[PDB]
């Protein structure tokens, strides 16, 4: 698991993981607080 | 693209449709392929413009994704 | 550079107070786009003198009730300018002309890139010999007193504006100037 | 990869489809085998395909193929 | 976490005078108190963070020059810790209490969420 | 008010839009049966539509003649939650991203194989830099002061 | 295979068909011709200018003659709001009986006139088909004059020298004062003398003009100084144009706004405008020094303008010799000024219609705006292209540099990377966010929840409208307030006319704007910035870059530098023009789409259709293009045809030319050379055709020629299809 972790450190895998996480928290914010046109405050 | 356009228009105009109980055949477009598919203006108007009505009027309906993909594919 | 200039005292340690390093941005990238320290110091002196004069001009007319005879009796600095602009247009015009002449004679435009014959707020203007003959340290101390009083007046005028805009921003203000 | 794709198609037919309703009314129920999650207002894509079902109408003809195979249950 | 656990136990017991400070439940008190008192706590904690670490606040900036024992702010006004013999025991006790308080702070917060009344 | 607009709480066309959307959703709801998942989904749609319209009404939002919320982005703090606060939020987040990217580029640019560490990210160092971007406004106005933010003449130039 | 490119021996020795193609495309590049001097260059350019002005005058004379002969100008005078102007008659042998019947107007098939010449000539005081004939005769005489002058100034004793051509001060004095001021003075004379009485029913022709006083007092107030007398008793609010009912006697007035009947600017307003312009330009024409010891030497003015602190380098010291010795710098400046000027014409002739009954001529309004905006884009791209050409072949760094320090122009090549980077940043910023908001609106509306749209009220632009007096946005700012000093100052001169026109829903003066206007203006800004980025990058990088640090040695237009160094396709400055032409066409398309849709909704009355559907892309596609294309495509159907049949044919023709451009752009050379070789073998190896052989070896079009041909097809198809669409849609929708 020394080269597998290095493989997971490559640009495509890291970008896919980061974009999946990013889309995930964006989608979940929009699920829990939907239809947010202005700042909540 | 020309092949699938020919298939779509010919089928809609001269095969597909409904049959009345007495045996009268009414097609989706109404047989306009025979007389209006012989000019480029006919293809532009009676096929592209005419059958693109459902795509452009799909907003707000369950087919709105098709309009969005229409616009995105144009883009 | 700030170590050899008037302006710092015991209130901020012994070092020149500059959290944002604005005095050292002139030497940074660009021929000149950000002011030199000389321009900043001249802005110091000008803003402080203007703030002291404005504090006197909001306190004396508005509170003490002293008014020039043929001028509107408005104890409010947010309307006095317009009221005098209509009531005595000639007086305001002459004030503007005098201000323009005074500033044009004492132009500070070569201070932006650093340089010039004048000093920071030199202006000559020593009628009643307050600095006639004094030690250099005494003159520096008087300049420091002037700068600190100018900063205090800046703060007071900003407090006036803030309380007028956002009520309750300065708590003791209306208890320290009971009249408007 | 092809086998995984086919397995996904059959799984969607089994779980997210109106295949049982379409079997009893092939001429009046539109085949649907993909339901859309209710996010950012995209649930409008769940069409009235019939058979007490909401989803995207399927144009791949899997329902007809499954019926021709004799598959009568999900 | 230790300060926050003590805050729970005191808040449900003592509380402050006033309509705002009248919720025995910490989770509901977070909402009733309003944003103004909380933002002041946030800014004060930020001021503390800045002045205690003396500018170097980030993972790459802190410990860049070394000479910084982890967790050593020099805070010791009452003088506990002059004797080095008990210093190691005090450090271990602080670490264990901190870990226990992290677990307990999570426990109390989630108890308030699933029940809603208080900790008691 | 501003620009001839009116608050959406008093805009008749806004309420007409809400009523029409609710009526369409209820008509769609009529064609399903009992407490079946389709009816639950349509009811959730109706509830969310009502909540969204109510929130937009009570949001200091100005509506035009079409009954749609218009954004006042001239800079006034009265409508500050429409553009200004999201603007600050995005500026913070994007400055964070740019700062951590620049810091990673400059950090692995002083190693033996700078190009290797760009396709194969040093995840430990990347995580170290990324969580340090919360001070990007302060770090930027501490590196610009020291002259470490801008290159001067080592930058390359074309022939003319 | 010889003697055709007389100006180029290198081309005349080409054994292929490339010689013929390049002979056409290099005929006007006089600086590159064989045995070339500067004196011959300026003399040939001078003669070509004369021939060009003759061509322009002949074109105008032809328009006048064809309106006089086959038009219905006289009938249109008596009923301008119902009679449709006729451009010229049609005689085409290919017409069927149906086409003849559909195009039949009065006595012969004819084309409606969309140039607005009827309204323009009616406004300036033409009422007879014999007035137009006189104009055509006079213009042909002027064309003969210009052709004679062009021939004369190539004769040995009448060919001007370089000093005369480069005499800047004399040419400026004369151009400004004489051309602008005196032409404005003569136009004011005509306006008053002829146009003003003709709008009041009094005929002032070439017979009774020495005896019909333009004003009752008759030049007495002018010399006496009582200039107010020319403004007393203006035309009333019940004046019928071309008739004496409700008319006045004034000739120079301030009224502001429009005529209550023709919905156009007052003739007395325009006469006063031209008189003021004439006085100003005649005064300004005395600035520069000539043989009488007073005036300015522009070399001294340019050299003395160096900021003392020093931020523009050494200033403009080397600019005089740079501009004087370069014809591409001057051409670029002139083209940029002309582009801005014609953009101004387009933007003002719709908001402030100057001709009688032109506001109600919707097809001609749309045609005029589209024509002038396209010409504006062309002129701007030409200005930038000639700036790039100046950089390549006329710029001298030594002249623009004094002791290492560089002047104001040479410093543009030092921060060229900064300029290009910031243009790129602005373009990316605007594109990203305009497209993001548009697609957000698309998705949100499509999902059936239009309330979640992002609609930004254009407060900055509405602020400007309120400043000019529009009381629609409740700003109460400058002229929307009756107490502001801006309003009290002109309350007695031109506000009552101006306010009555700006605060009117039937005008195009300051059209009401909403979020759709905001988004489309940001799209326009993105288009302008991207076109500017391409053109500026090509101009600055014309002399070289990192990929080609000797690009100046290869000229303005060359195919490439080869596949080496990673590939150098489209690396020349000409290729930057070629790429920016697409962006200019796209930007002008956006501008004209916005204008046409806004005005179609305004004229039809459904302005709510634009205000709601213009915020998302599908709104545009469905409600502008798809909706208004219905009358056009039904110009001929399997059932019949209409007078719009020609427009549908032009629509399809434009699409075809566009796609042929796509041919020439996507498929490159090399693929067409081998095919041509196969065709050559086939011709050479076939009997009964071996008897015929080519003189020029057939070869594929060159890379640059192919790019030009594809661009020409793209542009011609673009222009033709949009002209057909706009005209046919306006005609078929608004009656
Ligand atoms: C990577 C980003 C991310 C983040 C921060 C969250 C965050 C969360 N998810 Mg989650 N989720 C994600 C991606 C993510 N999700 C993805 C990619 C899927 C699969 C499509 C899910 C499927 C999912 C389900 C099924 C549930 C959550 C739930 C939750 C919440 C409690 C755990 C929390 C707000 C739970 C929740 O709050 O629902 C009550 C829950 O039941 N998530
Ligand atoms: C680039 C321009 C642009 C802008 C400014 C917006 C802005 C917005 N869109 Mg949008 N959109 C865009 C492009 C854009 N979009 C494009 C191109 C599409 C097509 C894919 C969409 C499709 C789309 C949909 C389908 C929806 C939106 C929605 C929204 C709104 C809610 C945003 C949100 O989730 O905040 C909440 C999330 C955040 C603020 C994330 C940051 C939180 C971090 C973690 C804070 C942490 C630091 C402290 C917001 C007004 C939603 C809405 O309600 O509209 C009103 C919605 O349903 N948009
Ligand atoms: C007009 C506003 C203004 C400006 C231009 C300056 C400028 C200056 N001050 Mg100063 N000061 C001010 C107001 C101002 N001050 C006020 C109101 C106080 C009282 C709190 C002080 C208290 C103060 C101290 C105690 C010292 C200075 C010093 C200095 C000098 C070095 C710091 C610097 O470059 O700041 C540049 C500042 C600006 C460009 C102003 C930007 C302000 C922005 C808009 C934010 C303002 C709102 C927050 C410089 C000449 C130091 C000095 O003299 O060094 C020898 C020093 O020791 N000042
Ligand atoms: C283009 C603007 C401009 C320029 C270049 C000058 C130039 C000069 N002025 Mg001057 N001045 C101006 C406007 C200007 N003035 C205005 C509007 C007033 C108020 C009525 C004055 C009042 C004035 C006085 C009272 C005196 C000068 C003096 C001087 C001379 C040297 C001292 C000096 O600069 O300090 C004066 C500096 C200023 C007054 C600062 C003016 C800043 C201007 C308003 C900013 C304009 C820049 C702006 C970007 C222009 C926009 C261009 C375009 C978009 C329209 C110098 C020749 C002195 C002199 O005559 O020496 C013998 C002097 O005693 N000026
Ligand atoms: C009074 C004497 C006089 C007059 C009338 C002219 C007139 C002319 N000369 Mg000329 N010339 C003169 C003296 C004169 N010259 C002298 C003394 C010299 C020697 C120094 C020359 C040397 C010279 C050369 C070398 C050339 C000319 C050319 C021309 C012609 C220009 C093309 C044309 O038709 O433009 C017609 C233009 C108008 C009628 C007016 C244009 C209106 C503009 C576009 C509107 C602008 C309004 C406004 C500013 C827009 C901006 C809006 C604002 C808010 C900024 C024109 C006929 C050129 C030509 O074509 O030769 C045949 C040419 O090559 N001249
Ligand atoms: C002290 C000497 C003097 C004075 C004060 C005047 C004053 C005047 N002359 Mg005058 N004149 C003079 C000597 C003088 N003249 C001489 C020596 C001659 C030749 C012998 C003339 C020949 C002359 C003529 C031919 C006319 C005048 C006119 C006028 C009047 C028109 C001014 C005007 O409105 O501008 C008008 C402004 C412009 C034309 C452009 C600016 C004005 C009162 C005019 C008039 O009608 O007066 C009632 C007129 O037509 N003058
Ligand atoms: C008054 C304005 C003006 C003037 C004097 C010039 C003058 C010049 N330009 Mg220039 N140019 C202008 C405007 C102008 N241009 C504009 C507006 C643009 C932007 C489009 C350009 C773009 C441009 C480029 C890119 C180049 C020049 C070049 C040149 C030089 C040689 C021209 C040549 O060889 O022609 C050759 C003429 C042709 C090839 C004829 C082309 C005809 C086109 C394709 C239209 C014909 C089709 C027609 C519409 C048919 C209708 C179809 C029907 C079915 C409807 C010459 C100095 C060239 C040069 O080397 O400069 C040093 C060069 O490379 N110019
Ligand atoms: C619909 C077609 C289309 C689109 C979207 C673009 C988009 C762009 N072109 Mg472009 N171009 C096109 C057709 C198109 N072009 C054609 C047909 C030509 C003729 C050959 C050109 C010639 C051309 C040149 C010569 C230049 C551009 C430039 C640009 C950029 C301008 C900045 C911008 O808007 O950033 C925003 C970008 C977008 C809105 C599009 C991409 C965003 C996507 C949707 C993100 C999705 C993420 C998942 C941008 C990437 C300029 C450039 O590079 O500027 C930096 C430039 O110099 N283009
Ligand atoms: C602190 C915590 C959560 C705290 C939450 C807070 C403050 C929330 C505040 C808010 O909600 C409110 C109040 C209102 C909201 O609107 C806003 C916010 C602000 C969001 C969770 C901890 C949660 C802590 C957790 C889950 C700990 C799990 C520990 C495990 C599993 C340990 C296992 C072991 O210890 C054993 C068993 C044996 C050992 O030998 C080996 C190991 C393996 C180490
Ligand atoms: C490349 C090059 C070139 C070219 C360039 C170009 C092409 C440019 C363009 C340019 C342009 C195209 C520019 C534009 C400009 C504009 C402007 C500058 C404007 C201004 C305006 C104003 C200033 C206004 C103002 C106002 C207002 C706003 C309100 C009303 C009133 C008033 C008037 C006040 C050349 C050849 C030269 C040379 C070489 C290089
Ligand atoms: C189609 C095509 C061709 C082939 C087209 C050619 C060779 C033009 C064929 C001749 C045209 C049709 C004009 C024919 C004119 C008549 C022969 C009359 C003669 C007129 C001359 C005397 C001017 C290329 O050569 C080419 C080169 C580089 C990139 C793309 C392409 C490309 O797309």
């Amino acid at each position: 698991m020394k080269d597998f972790l290095k493989y997971l450190s490559t640009a495509p895998v890291l970008l896919t993981a980061w974009l999946t996480f990013t889309a995930g928290f964006v989608i979940e914010i929009n699920r829990f607080y939907p239809d947010a046109l202005t700042f909540p405050f | 693209s020309i092949v699938i356009f020919h298939f779509s228009w010919k089928m809609q105009s001269d095969v597909w449709g409904t049959v009345s109980p007495t045996g009268a055949v009414s097609h989706i477009t109404g047989g306009n392929f025979a007389q209006s598919s012989i000019t480029i203006n006919g293809w532009l108007r009676d096929f592209l413009w005419s059958q693109a009505a459902q795509v452009v009027q799909s907003y707000g309906s369950s087919l709105s994704a098709y309009g969005l993909i229409f616009l995105g594919a144009h883009f | 550079g700030l170590e050899n200039q008037v302006g710092f005292d015991i209130e901020t340690g012994g070092k020149p107070w500059d959290p944002f390093g604005f005095a050292g941005v002139s030497e940074r990238n660009g021929l000149g786009i950000l002011p030199h320290i000389k321009w900043l110091q001249e802005s110091e002196i000008k803003h402080g003198r203007t703030a002291m004069l404005a504090f006197l001009g909001v306190i004396v007319p508005g509170s003490l009730g002293i008014y020039v005879p043929t001028y509107p009796q408005e104890p409010d600095f947010t309307k006095a300018f317009s009221a005098a602009l209509q009531s005595n247009p000639l007086g305001m015009a002459q004030i503007a002309l005098a201000v323009a002449i005074i500033e044009g004679h004492y132009y500070a435009g070569d201070f932006w890139t650093g340089g010039g014959d004048r000093q920071v707020g030199a202006f000559g203007f020593d009628p009643l010999g307050f600095s006639k003959g004094k030690s250099e340290a005494a003159i520096k101390s008087m300049q420091l007193k002037e700068i600190k009083n100018g900063r205090l007046a800046m703060i007071a005028m900003a407090a006036f504006a803030s309380e007028k805009f956002i009520p309750g921003s300065v708590p003791l203000l209306h208890s320290a100037f009971p009249t408007l | 990869v092809i086998f995984l794709w086919l397995s996904g198609m059959h799984f969607h037919g089994a779980y997210f489809s109106n295949y049982s309703a379409w079997l009893t009314n092939p001429t009046s129920t539109k085949p649907s085998a993909q339901i859309v999650w209710p996010i950012v207002g995209q649930e409008v894509l769940n069409a009235d395909v019939g058979g007490n079902f909401q989803g995207i109408q399927i144009t791949s003809g899997f329902f007809q193929l499954w019926r021709a195979e004799g598959i009568t249950s999900e | 976490a230790m300060l926050a656990f003590l805050g729970f136990i005191v808040q449900e017991f003592i509380r402050l005078p006033g309509d705002l400070y009248s919720e025995p439940n910490g989770v509901k008190a977070f909402f009733q108190v309003g944003p103004q008192p909380l933002l002041q706590i946030f800014l004060f904690c930020g001021f503390l963070e800045f002045n205690m670490h003396k500018g170097k606040l980030t993972q790459v900036d802190m410990f860049e020059d070394g000479k910084r024992e982890p967790g050593n702010f020099g805070f010791d006004p009452l003088g506990f810790g002059k004797d080095p013999a008990k210093r190691e025991r005090y450090a271990l006790a602080e670490l264990k209490n901190g870990r226990l308080a992290m677990i307990a702070i999570g426990g109390l917060v989630h108890h308030a969420l699933v029940t809603g009344h208080a900790t008691f | 008010d501003i620009g001839g607009l009116n608050p959406c709480k008093d805009s008749e066309v806004f309420q007409k839009r809400l009523a029409k959307t609710v009526k369409k959703l209820e008509n769609r709801l009529k064609k399903y049966e009992e407490g079946t998942p389709p009816q639950i989904a349509i009811q959730q749609q109706i509830t969310q539509t009502k909540q969204r319209f109510t929130r937009y009404a009570d949001s200091n939002l100005l509506c035009g003649n079409d009954g749609l919320p218009h954004l006042i982005t001239d800079g006034r703090w009265s409508h500050g939650s429409e553009f200004l606060l999201p603007s600050i939020l995005f500026l913070y987040i994007s400055g964070w991203i740019g700062w951590v990217g620049r810091k990673y580029i400059r950090t692995v640019g002083q190693t033996s194989n700078p190009t290797e560490k760009e396709i194969i990210i040093d995840v430990p160092l990347a995580i170290s830099i990324m969580t340090s971007g919360f001070l990007w406004p302060f770090a930027a106005w501490q590196e610009f002061l020291s002259g470490d933010l801008i290159a001067s003449d080592e930058t390359i130039t074309t022939s003319p | 295979v010889y003697k055709f490119p007389k100006f180029s021996k290198a081309l005349a020795e080409d054994p292929s068909t490339r010689r013929i193609w390049y002979g056409i495309a290099t005929a006007h590049d006089f600086e590159s011709h064989d045995a070339m001097t500067e004196s011959k260059l300026y003399q040939k350019i001078f003669a070509s200018h004369f021939g060009h002005i003759a061509i322009i005058f002949l074109w105008t004379a032809g328009n006048l003659f064809h309106v006089a002969w086959q038009g219905n100008f006289e009938a249109w005078i008596l009923n301008p709001l119902k009679v449709r102007p006729i451009a010229h008659a049609i005689w085409d042998p290919h017409f069927g009986q149906a086409a003849y019947k559909a195009f039949l107007k009065t006595s012969s098939p004819a084309n409606l006139a969309l140039s607005g010449v009827y309204e323009w000539w009616y406004t300036i005081g033409m009422r007879t088909n014999n007035d137009l004939y006189q104009g055509s005769f006079f213009l042909i005489l002027l064309s003969s004059l210009l052709l004679f002058a062009g021939w004369l100034h190539l004769q040995p004793s009448f060919r001007p020298s370089l000093d005369w051509f480069k005499a800047n001060e004399y040419r400026l004095n004369h151009h400004l004062s004489g051309l602008f001021g005196v032409s404005s003075l003569a136009w004011t004379g005509h306006l008053v003398h002829v146009a003003i009485p003709e709008s009041r029913g009094i005929h002032v022709g070439w017979d009774n003009f020495l005896t019909v006083l333009p004003h009752p007092e008759g030049l007495t107030p002018f010399f006496s100084g009582n200039w107010k007398a020319y403004a007393q008793n203006p035309d009333t609010a019940s004046h019928i144009f071309g008739s004496g009912e409700g008319s006045g006697t004034a000739i120079l007035t301030f009224l502001g706004g429009f005529h209550p009947q023709t919905k156009s600017l007052w003739l007395t307003d325009m006469a006063h405008h031209h008189l003021a312009i004439a006085v100003l330009f005649i005064v300004a024409g005395h600035m520069y020094r000539t043989n009488w010891l007073i005036g300015h030497q522009m070399k001294l003015i340019l050299e003395a303008h160096r900021p003392p602190g020093g931020r523009l380098g050494i200033g403009h010291i080397g600019l005089y010799e740079t501009i004087t010795n370069s014809l591409h710098f001057q051409l670029g400046l002139a083209l940029a000024a002309l582009g801005v000027a014609t953009s101004l014409t387009a933007q003002h002739m719709y908001a402030l219609p100057p001709y009688a009954f032109l506001a109600s001529n919707f097809p001609t309004q749309a045609a005029l705006y589209t024509h002038h905006q396209y010409i504006a884009g062309f002129l701007m791209v030409g200005a930038f292209a000639h700036g790039a050409i100046f950089f390549v072949r006329d710029y001298d760094p030594a002249v623009n540099t004094r002791n290492g320090e560089k002047n104001v122009l040479a410093r543009m090549l030092e921060h060229k990377e900064a300029i290009i980077s910031h243009l790129s940043w602005v373009s990316l910023f605007l594109g990203f966010h305009t497209l993001g908001i548009y697609v957000h609106n698309d998705v949100v509306v499509a999902f059936g929840q239009p309330e979640k749209q992002i609609l930004v009220e254009p407060l900055f632009a509405e602020w400007i409208q309120a400043a000019s007096g529009k009381t629609l946005y409740n700003f109460d700012l400058l002229l929307a307030s009756s107490n502001s000093p801006a309003s009290v100052a002109s309350s007695q001169l031109w506000l009552p006319g101006w306010l009555s026109a700006i605060n009117d829903g039937k005008n195009s003066l300051f059209l009401p704007i909403g979020p759709g206007d905001f988004l489309v203006h940001h799209a326009i800004a993105l288009g302008l910035h991207t076109t500017t980025l391409i053109l500026v990058k090509g101009a600055l990088d014309a002399r070289g870059s990192k990929l080609m640090p000797d690009k100046k040695d290869f000229g303005y237009s060359f195919p490439c530098d080869g596949p080496g160094r990673g590939g150098t396709c489209d690396i020349s400055a000409w290729d930057a023009f070629y790429l920016a032409m697409f962006w200019m066409l796209n930007t002008i398309g956006w501008v004209t789409f916005y204008w046409h849709w806004k005005h179609l909704t305004l004229w039809q009355g459904n302005q709510v259709q634009f205000n709601e559907s213009s915020n998302y892309i599908m709104g545009w596609l469905r409600d502008y293009l798809w909706l208004n294309s219905s009358p056009l495509i039904n110009g001929y159907n399997p059932f019949g045809m209409n007078s719009l049949s020609v427009w549908a044919w032009m629509f399809l023709f434009g699409h075809l030319v566009w796609a042929t451009g796509f041919m020439f752009l996507i498929s490159w050379r090399g693929y067409w050379q081998e095919l041509i070789e196969t065709i050559v073998w086939a011709h050479e190896r076939t009997p009964l055709a071996n008897l015929v052989r080519w003189k020029d070896k057939p070869v594929a079009l060159s890379i640059v020629q192919a790019r030009l041909v594809g661009l020409a097809h793209f542009t011609i198809g673009y222009v033709l299809t949009y002209a057909a669409f706009v005209i046919a849609s306006t005609i078929g929708k608004l009656g």
